[PDB]
């Protein structure tokens, strides 16, 4: 029911592949949203419709306040429109770059939403599989916000094969060729834990093969600087064997998440 | 760009969305959505 002209158009938030995203206003309810413009003959042309369609049928269906909301979507000629919740300070891989590195109240705050965002989407067996800064946006109070799910799954019965992801990020059993599962993302979240505090993620080498043997053999090295607690918390989530890696409910109750996260919930309706 | 979307009228216009929210699944979740199969398909 909705059309282009439902909507005002403010001002581009980021360009993209396929691929723009321009801050909206939807004009009966004067309600402030991004719309996420894609173009149905260059979609096409590169063979991935069905990819969106899947990506699209996931995140339309999940409703958690760290997760990037998709109220609704429709199409016209030429474009395909996504209408999605306005994250208005914007991308966290932005705000790491200009720090450099997060303090322990942040990085435990963004450890939290994350793992509370990741056990929603785990009770309905998604799997995120590309969890890392540049896939996370910061709400109206700096809440996390998981933005894309380009390489998301639905794996309510079978283990999965493909390789996906970002090289810094992946899992030894990924690397391996082994079958994976959801805990794929605890693996991620490790690493993402250690490089909002560093800076860097913990694997970074020079080549494909040297990072793929950083990752195989978990040849972690933490710099002094961090606390005994992140590094507990980090240390659990590395693990080599997947079913040894601490559970999502286990990040939210480390003792170093509740001791500096200063999680806030947004309003709800009512 | 229009005034709404720049400066002070938005951060306005943030915060009152935010502290202030609408049943964004009635208005937004009960209006019908091209079937996904649709979507690359005549509009
Ligand atoms: C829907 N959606 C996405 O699907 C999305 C998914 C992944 C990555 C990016 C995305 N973009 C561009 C989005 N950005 C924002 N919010 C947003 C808010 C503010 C800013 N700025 C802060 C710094 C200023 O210099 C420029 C404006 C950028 C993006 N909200 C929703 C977005």
């Amino acid at each position: 029911k909705f059309t282009i002209d439902d909507f005002d158009i403010g001002r581009p938030l980021g360009k993209g592949k396929f691929g723009n995203v321009y801050l909206a206003r939807e004009k009966q309810n004067k309600f402030i949203m991004a719309l996420k413009v894609l173009f149905k003959s260059q979609l096409e042309k590169e063979g991935v419709e069905h990819q969106l369609r899947r990506e699209i049928e996931i995140q339309s269906h999940l409703r958690h306040p760290n997760i990037l909301r998709m109220y609704n979507y429709f199409h016209d000629r030429k474009r395909i429109y996504l209408m999605l919740e306005f994250a208005p300070r914007g991308e966290l891989y932005k705000e790491l770059q200009k720090h450099g590195r997060f303090d322990e109240q942040r990085s435990a705050t963004f450890m939290e939403e994350l793992a509370d965002a990741l056990h929603y989407c785990h009770e309905r067996k998604v799997i995120h599989r590309d969890i890392k800064p540049e896939n996370l946006l910061m709400g109206y109070k700096g809440e996390l916000k998981i933005a894309d799910f380009g390489w998301s799954v639905h794996a309510p019965s079978l283990r999965r094969r493909t390789m996906c992801g970002t090289l810094d990020y992946l899992p030894p059993e990924m690397i391996e060729g082994k079958t994976h599962d959801e805990k794929v993302d605890l693996w991620c979240a490790g690493v993402l834990c250690y490089e909002f505090l560093v800076g860097m993620p913990p694997f970074d080498s020079p080549s494909h093969t040297e990072t793929h043997r950083r990752i195989v053999n978990v040849d972690l090295k933490f710099p002094p600087f961090l606390s005994d607690g992140s590094k507990d918390l980090i240390s659990k989530l590395l693990r080599y064997h997947p079913p040894q890696r601490l559970p999502l409910k286990g990040v939210m109750e480390h003792p170093w998440v509740k001791a500096n996260s200063r999680r806030v919930l947004p309003p709800v309706y009512q | 760009i229009p005034a709404w979307a720049s400066g002070n009228l938005l951060t306005q216009a943030i915060r009152q969305q935010y502290y202030k929210p609408i049943d964004v699944d009635r208005m937004y979740g009960t209006i019908d959505s091209p079937k996904l199969e649709e979507l690359f398909n005549k509009s």
